[PDB]
């Protein structure tokens, strides 16, 4: 709209007013003193990834061992010679092992 | 204890948190290339001795 | 008595379920909450150093 | 009489269980405590003595 | 933002201003001996952690 | 019915801004202090069957 580019005009002719009563030589390196602050923004969020990186491989360690105590109840079931109780422990073991695969697959892209 | 477990996870957190710090770490390693052959070689020399 | 099998299989069924969908709400926030801020980590620090050391 | 053996027991059982819980409480306290003090230290100290030093 | 890079150059100003009436042969060392206070900062938290261990 | 799952839906939400309002490091023992006085309520009722074993 045509407002919009006279606001536009108006607006840019008083920003310039304002950035030539900016000394050059010391708002040139206040400029280099910020974009070192945005470095350490930076910084802070990406080591919070690698929190999160190491959060889904705890629950794959977690997961994975749970998978163990269970393999351990089947074989304890199939000595006591309850046998549907071994087939049981071993539904759960499986679920474990394939959420265990998601986890995986998660961790590999992050 | 659920939600117990959710606020143990925060000590976890922050054991990757250690761990980002130690990723600045692996970039200045290399000084640690030639700080441990360093003293494997005055060790070869007091053995020698 | 055969029904109160059938019944007991299904009750431990159900449960199962309950608790598979429990471990996959976990998973699925965890995801969304890291997605939220890998895309603000990553914008905002592009676009704000780029802008600021091009017009300096 | 049966029945006062097995009350008795799972009121053992119960206890038992509630004591489980109380020692595995101060242990996850202690952990997180420890956790919260060791993440401050590290990351004041690396953080104050580089930003300090470089800029002198 | 505009107006956040505008106000981070006249903060900067004012920052360098004040910071060229410090004396740099006396204030570096200043530097030096907070740097030393940082160390002992350091040594009471990593003692605190071995009592942790201990216990 | 559909607005029994919505219902459900809002009450949760408002039960859950409720719940982090609560300190985890606090409530978490007071949630075992109750679960000490579960343990008193048991007590009473068990030793009141032994007495009507008795009678």
């Amino acid at each position: 709209g045509l407002f919009d580019r006279l606001g536009r005009v108006v607006r840019a002719n008083l920003n310039d007013l304002v950035s030539k009563a900016e000394d050059p030589e010391k708002v040139l390196e206040q400029a280099v003193i910020d974009m070192q602050e945005d470095l350490v923004q930076l910084r802070q969020a990406v080591a919070r990834t690698i929190a999160e990186e190491k959060r889904t491989e705890q629950r794959l360690n977690q997961d994975t061992q749970e998978a163990k105590k269970w393999e351990d109840r089947a074989k304890l079931a199939l000595t006591n010679g309850e046998e549907n109780l071994a087939r049981e422990a071993l539904a759960r073991k499986k679920s474990l092992t394939d959420t265990a695969a998601a986890y995986q697959t998660q961790l590999a892209q992050q | 204890f659920e939600r117990m477990e959710n606020k143990v996870l925060d000590m976890e957190a922050t054991s990757q948190a250690a761990g980002e710090l130690a990723g600045f770490g692996i970039e200045n390693q290399f000084a640690q290339l030639e700080a441990s052959s360093g003293v494997e070689d005055e060790l070869a020399a007091l053995k020698a001795s | 008595r055969t029904m109160s099998e059938n019944l007991r299989r299904n009750l431990a069924a159900l449960e199962a379920k309950i608790s598979e969908a429990k471990t996959k709400k976990n998973m699925l926030q965890a995801r969304a909450k890291a997605a939220k801020a890998n895309a603000e980590l990553q914008q905002t620090l592009a676009a704000a150093a780029a802008a600021a050391a091009a017009a300096a």
